[PDB]
């Protein structure tokens, strides 16, 4: 219990809210990026229709495979944002 | 063996059958259950066995 | 919200790559399957021959 | 065509009237069911009134209709309101839907009620019209002479009684051997589906009653009751019937599946008891 | 007699022929059982049919013409879905063309729209060309003026239709009622306030006690001769409130974000 | 027993003990709950360890869904080599019987990244279909 | 040809198939368990990339 | 002759009765099985007119006839008798079959398997009554036959899959006939055919088969409608039995369609557009569905028009169907431009178009959506606009009949104004600001909702042919 523990200013964290200006810029480098990867993507799958998997991932990709990458970026800014709401509509209720 | 040109037993099976919708019910319940629950166990280890 | 909205809607189109990847592959277990079912026969043929 | 002419006749009051007016929807309450679930209310009214030779006929429409919709439970209700005209629908493949109901409710209900105190079938815990469409059931599966479904129907409702009454009918030694197989089936069912501790205990012990009373039987499936149960009682019991027979190599067979089989403990009882009795020291 | 009913019709008392309607029912079920109502038929059943379709219809009018509630109302609730659908492949009789006409009226008298134009369905396939509009137009063009907002005009059809008089009245005080009831919901959402003067015209009162009396129900308070449409409206909006639906039914908005994350991790 | 484990400070003597209880249960089905609750809830490895063939030896040769699932529950939540090791050997003790269906069960911790998990994978499979053969399980067990 | 037998059936229901429709039950348990299993594996991922 | 073209069609016959055979002796899995059979149909009534017309009695004699032999010689005899080479001894055998098993288990007596010989015998009896075109007796008597039979089995699932596709034809030929006949006879056997799909779609419920469910309420809400009553259908529709399980392109746009129909004419547009979208939606595009998407289209403009919002002039031109959209282009552009007068002249000029297709009814609420129409472009185009002005533009009498309409339609919320006779005009009242409001978390709520059902839906489809998929035999 000593070491998971963190005193008082562990739940502290938890309701705190930030900056905006970095929230909304958090949103728009994650979408940016979902567009650019996401022409490699396109690339992607307008082929595959060609046998040998290893040839594929030489080929069109599928080493740092973009609908990957893409997948993984989109979740953790979807997650982010779904914290971001509640936490903020807590505080809203909770405070006042 | 078993004809409606020989013996069903002597008309037996009528008389069955109209107690049989209660002992079918449940089984057909159950069949649809089965569907469900089996691709459902597949899906989750599929799932599973590659994270 | 409207960025969630989004971002939720963006994996649908994830998920939708793999269902035809799946579908894709069900088809080929099923040529698989097939052409077996045709080499038994050629294999018992070959007992006769000799 | 349209029913609406037989609905216009439940809403208009006259008793004479009314006691047309159910008698036409009943004709046609099998073969139309929506175009009459409107006047549903109007008709429960008169089943709940006591002024009507035609209550009973009024909470038939009411059933027929309501299973029909998807609502079998206040179906039911109505069943055993109306208290007769389900003599057809055993007889029937066509409908038995109301039948299936009933008995799916009465297992449900008296499962809770048997831990509770065993006893519910001749107290007022589980009511009498509940009770005796259960019976109905057995009646047609002893018609259709296949023991095996009302002996699984009363293990699943928690019933001692149609257990006793059931067995007892196919005792009378028609075969040895089927009285035998009939009990061993019993048996299989008790140990695998009922999980309530005092029922598969009851049902255990009383098939070994059954078996004994045989004087010609296998021993190995009275055997088979005392390892599962582990009564040293049953265990003397059934060496004092071979002490009768006086037959030493057959109570050797026995003793040598027992001796294998039950727990140690349970043993060193039962050889101190039969020397007690008295007893040939080959079997001790 | 079964003929007693019908003799009732033409003593022109239509009060008596009520008083006639329980003790004639009770031997109009031998009748009824003759007919097989319309489940089979034959030429049996069309000698049967002509002594089941004088009965019924006699009664069905003489209800009517009765102006008292009890005889309007349940009487010709009964009478009304029986006869044409007794007669043989949906309707035909000689007075088929005036009691569809009563039919749709009584709807209207309900006030129940929806279940004027379920039936204008059920009704149109034995007129497409076999009546069509007759003296059947009449309360087709009713409820067409009071979807259409001609509030006037249906007014003055309802009168106009006492011109050829003989039960045409007892359908005509209930939609008296009918149509300033339905102005009352139209005009709470089309003023804030409005004088005594323009709503007296609006509701066709000939008379101040008449429009008083019908502001005050509707909780309208009148000061210095002016009618307030805010009373109502705001009052109705504080009822609303006081009520539970709201909190699932808006979704508050913690709530929202909760559904969000747990089909994720789901 | 029980009160013993804890005065111990040696883990073979705690080890025993757990043991020993489970043996004592035999056969004690919803009798023996009482001490299988108390047996987990305690901090120690080598409670968990024992406790789990406590279950195993009270509803052996009948398959409760409560001492199935919570067998189960154990080895995923208990992140302790022999506590995971236990209580997948434990679970063939309790489908003894439905010998059968334990090949698909724990087929899911054949292939696990866990070590300890498949060698207790492996003996759960040798006491299930020992002496009511199954082809199923050579196959696993290869 | 004609008819069969409707004895066999019904036998079948309460006899095997009763068994059967509760061992239906034990895969459902095993349904719940992998449930949180597949969780599980997603948090030891969080874990093994740290 | 004889000999030649009937057993060559024979050839064929044998072969698809294995078919049926095989599947389901050794148990269907459902969806799969029922595919196979609809590929099937598709051959055999190309088969039935070809190749004379005796192929199938030649066959009857072949495999196990019980009683089959009697209804087909019937069947024959209206499209002139041919019996010749389908006697016995020429036409019989009860070798080469699997399906009657060989002769010496027909003689010891064994199980029935004469039950799939007969379901799939009344296949090409529903088969044979539409390629021809037999209408009067033979309706009548297939009918009678067949359905007693289906209820002398024991009501198996496997063989309530085949016959549930014998139900189509059964009822298609009983409207046929009521259409070309007006007669006393037809009307009172319809009675007792609502009757005996209530009656069979009871037993199909304790039974669980969810194709007979599905097909028995879509003929059967189709019947009502079509002798008009709303009410019946509704009340069947609202205790929510309809399937989704086994359910197909065809039955479930077939059910919307239903469902559209109803809701319209009970004066809720926005209940009846949300169905109609959806029949076309799921239905296929071909030449061989022109006939459904044809009234599907038909429909549509009409609800659409009921609400006040406008179809766009694309719609009708770009269209291959767009010569029976006339009238109801017409429609569209009449409402429009708010003209009583373009109205009347329409609904009389093409008065037998709209009564044929019976969407007629619908048309007569149009005429009060001339006007509720014209008003709204006004609020558009004006925010405050003098009572009279309004009168001028619409051609109405009094200031008095402008304000009855006027705040009707605002009742309705399809104006969007508020009437100010306190000063004498009237002033629109949408200001928008929706932005601003505390609405917009909820619109996106229900999209996210929506993608979650993508989500579900994707998964549990995903794996349900794999499981049989990983059991299939691999090299």
């Amino acid at each position: 219990k000593m070491l998971m523990n963190l005193h008082k200013e562990q739940w502290q964290s938890g309701l705190k809210m930030y900056d905006y200006e970095e929230k909304e810029e958090s949103n728009l480098a994650a979408t940016k990026s979902m567009v650019k990867i996401a022409e490699q993507y396109s690339k992607r799958i307008e082929e595959e229709k060609e046998l040998t998997e290893e040839e594929l991932k030489t080929r069109y990709v599928g080493r740092q495979d973009p609908k990957k990458h893409l997948s993984e970026t989109a979740d953790e800014t979807l997650e982010n944002n779904i914290v971001s709401v509640l936490t903020a509509g807590v505080n809203s209720v909770a405070i006042k | 063996m078993t004809a409606a040109v020989t013996s069903s037993n002597i008309v037996l099976e009528t008389h069955e059958s109209g107690i049989k919708p209660y002992f079918e019910q449940k089984i057909q319940e159950t069949e649809l259950k089965i569907r469900s629950k089996t691709e459902n166990v597949r899906r989750l280890e599929a799932q599973r066995n590659a994270l | 919200i409207n960025i969630s909205n989004n971002l939720q809607k963006a994996l649908t189109v994830k998920t939708n790559d793999e269902l035809m990847v799946i579908y894709i592959s069900n088809l080929v277990r099923s040529i698989i399957a097939f052409d077996d079912l045709i080499e038994n026969k050629i294999q018992n043929k070959k007992i006769q021959e000799q | 065509t349209t029913a609406a002419p037989l609905l216009a006749l439940l809403r208009e009051n006259q008793d004479s009237v009314k006691t047309y007016a159910l008698e036409s929807i009943n004709n046609v309450v099998d073969q139309l069911w929506s175009e009459i679930s409107n006047e549903l209310p109007d008709i429960e009214a008169l089943y709940d009134d006591d002024t009507f030779s035609d209550r009973e006929m009024a909470a038939l429409i009411a059933s027929k209709v309501y299973y029909n919709l998807g609502e079998y439970e206040s179906a039911v209700k109505y069943a055993l309101a109306a208290k007769d005209r389900f003599d057809i629908d055993e007889k029937s493949q066509f409908v038995e839907t109301i039948v299936s109901k009933s008995i799916e409710m009465y297992v449900q209900e008296a499962s809770k009620q048997y831990t509770k105190d065993e006893q519910f079938y001749t107290k007022d815990i589980i009511d009498p019209k509940l009770t005796s469409i259960f019976e109905r059931m057995i009646e047609k599966c002893l018609k259709a002479s296949e023991l095996k479904l009302a002996l699984g129907i009363a293990l699943e409702g928690y019933r001692l009684d149609i257990i006793e009454s059931a067995l007892k009918s196919k005792l009378d030694q028609d075969s040895t051997s089927e009285n035998v197989k009939i009990i061993n089936y019993l048996l299989t069912l008790a140990i695998t589906t009922v999980t309530n501790s005092k029922f598969r205990s009851s049902i255990l012990r009383k098939s070994f009653d059954f078996l004994m009373n045989m004087p010609n039987c296998d021993y190995l499936t009275l055997n088979k009751v005392v390892v599962n149960l582990n009564d040293a009682g049953l265990a003397l019991q059934l060496f004092k019937k071979l002490k009768e027979e006086n037959d030493e190599g057959l109570s050797a067979q026995i003793a040598f599946d027992l001796v294998s089989s039950a727990s140690q403990q349970l043993l060193e009882i039962l050889v101190t008891e039969l020397t007690a009795q008295g007893y040939d020291p080959a079997l001790l | 007699l079964t003929k007693s009913l019908s003799i009732a019709f033409e003593n022109g008392d239509y009060a008596a022929c009520e008083k006639l309607l329980p003790p004639i029912k009770i031997e109009l079920i031998k009748n009824n059982l003759l007919i097989p109502d319309l489940s089979i038929q034959n030429d049996i059943y069309l000698n049967d049919l002509m002594i089941t379709k004088r009965i019924l219809e006699v009664g069905a009018l003489a209800s009517i013409q009765t102006f008292n509630f009890d005889s309007f109302e349940n009487y010709f609730n009964q009478l009304k879905p029986y006869y044409f659908s007794n007669n043989h492949k949906l309707s035909e009789s000689d007075k088929k063309s005036k009691l569809i006409s009563l039919y749709l009226l009584n709807l209207l008298s309900q006030n129940n729209t929806t279940k004027f134009h379920s039936e204008l369905q059920y009704l149109d396939k034995h007129i497409k060309n076999l009546e069509d509009d007759s003296l059947l137009s009449y309360p087709i063009k009713l409820d067409r003026w009071l979807m259409e907002g001609s509030y006037q005009k249906a007014w003055d059809l309802l009168q106009s239709g006492s011109q050829n008089i003989s039960e045409f009245d007892s359908f005509t005080d209930i939609l008296k009622s009918a149509i300033r009831d339905e102005i009352a919901k139209n005009t709470e959402l089309s003023y804030d306030f409005l004088p005594l003067s323009n709503i007296k015209a609006l509701l066709f009162f000939n008379n101040e006690k008449e429009t008083e009396k019908f502001a005050l129900e509707r909780n309208w308070p009148i000061v210095n001769s002016k009618v307030y449409f805010n009373n109502q409206s705001k009052e109705k909006a504080d009822y609303e409130d006081e009520m539970m639906h709201e909190e699932d039914q808006k979704t508050n908005i913690i709530e929202k974000a909760m559904d969000y994350a747990i089909s994720i991790e789901n | 027993m029980f009160t013993y484990s804890q005065e111990t400070q040696h883990g073979n003597i705690t080890r025993g003990l757990a043991v020993g209880l489970a043996l004592i249960n035999y056969g004690r089905q919803e009798l023996a709950d009482d001490l299988i609750t108390k047996m987990l809830a305690s901090d120690e490895s080598l409670l968990r360890y024992g406790g789990a063939f406590t279950i195993a030896l009270a509803y052996a040769g009948t398959g409760n869904n409560s001492a199935v699932k919570r067998l189960l529950h154990v080895a995923v939540s208990d992140s302790n080599d022999d506590v995971r090791r236990a209580a997948v050997i434990a679970l063939g003790f309790v489908l003894l019987r439905d010998y059968t269906t334990v090949p698909r069960i724990v087929q899911l911790l054949s292939k696990s990244h866990n070590a300890h998990v498949r060698c207790g994978t492996a003996f759960a499979l040798g006491i299930a279909c020992a002496g009511k053969g199954l082809q199923s399980a050579i196959d696993v067990l290869d | 040809n004609n008819n069969s037998a409707l004895s066999n059936v019904n036998s079948d229901i309460y006899f095997k198939l009763k068994k059967l429709e509760k061992e239906y039950e034990l895969l459902t348990l095993q349904e719940d368990y992998i449930k949180d299993e597949q969780r599980h594996l997603k948090r030891e991922l969080k874990r093994a990339q740290e | 002759l004889h000999h030649s073209e009937k057993k060559y069609a024979e050839e064929d016959q044998v072969q698809e009765l294995l078919k049926v055979l095989n599947e389901i002796s050794k148990t269907t899995l459902t969806l799969d099985p029922r595919y196979i059979w609809r590929s099937l149909k598709d051959l055999s009534s190309l088969r039935n007119q070809e190749l004379l017309n005796a192929e199938t009695l030649c066959f009857t004699v072949n495999v196990l006839y019980p009683d089959s032999s009697s209804f087909k010689k019937n069947l024959l005899k209206f499209i002139t008798s041919n019996h010749k080479s389908s006697v016995p001894g020429s036409a019989e055998l009860r070798n080469s079959y699997p399906a009657s098993f060989y002769s010496v288990n027909t003689e010891k007596k064994t199980i029935e398997v004469t039950a799939e010989i007969n379901c799939f015998m009344h296949l090409l009896v529903q088969l044979f009554l539409w390629d021809s075109k037999e209408l009067e007796q033979l309706v009548e008597f297939n009918r009678k036959v067949v359905i007693p039979n289906l209820l002398c089995y024991y009501n198996l699932r496997s063989l309530n899959l085949i016959n549930a596709k014998l139900w189509f034809y059964i009822y298609l030929s009983h409207e046929t006939l009521a259409r070309s006949s007006e007669e006393i006879n037809s009307d009172n056997q319809n009675i007792i055919l609502r009757s005996t799909m209530m009656k069979f779609l009871k037993i199909a419920s304790l039974k669980h088969d969810n194709e007979t469910k599905a097909m028995l309420i879509n003929l059967i809400l189709r019947d009502f409608l079509n002798n008009g009553e709303v009410d019946s259908a509704s009340d069947f529709i609202s205790k929510l039995e309809y399937p989704h399980t086994d359910v197909s392109s065809s039955l479930e746009a077939r059910y919307f369609f239903y469902l559209s129909k109803i809701n319209a004419i009970q004066l809720d547009y926005s209940t009846a557009n949300e169905y109609i979208i959806a029949a076309i939606r799921k239905a296929p595009h071909n030449s061989k569905s022109l006939g459904f998407l044809q009234q599907s289209n038909k429909l549509h403009c009409c609800i659409q028009l009921l609400m006040g919002d406008i179809p766009e002039l694309s719609f009708f031109h770009q269209s291959n169907m767009q010569k029976s959209l006339l009238p109801y282009y017409h429609l569209t552009k009449a409402v429009k431009l708010g003209d009583l007068k373009k109205f009347t002249s329409t609904i009389t000029k093409y008065k037998q178009l709209l009564l044929k297709d019976d969407t007629y009814q619908l048309c007569v609420r149009l005429r009060s959506n001339v006007i509720k129409t014209g008003i709204r472009i006004i609020s558009l185009t004006y925010k405050k606009i003098s009572l009279r002005d309004i009168c001028l533009k619409l051609n109405l009498d009094s200031e008095q009949t402008v304000e009855y309409m006027v705040s009707r339609a605002i009742r309705d919320g399809v104006i969007e104004a508020k009437i100010n006779h306190e000063d004498g005009f009237i002033e629109t009242t949408e200001l928008l600001n929706i932005y601003d409001s505390e609405d917009p978390q909820q619109v996106f709520d229900e999209r996210i909702k929506f993608a979650n059902q993508l989500h579900d839906e994707y998964l549990v489809s995903m794996r349900y042919p794999e499981d049989k998929k990983t059991q299939q035999n691999e090299k």
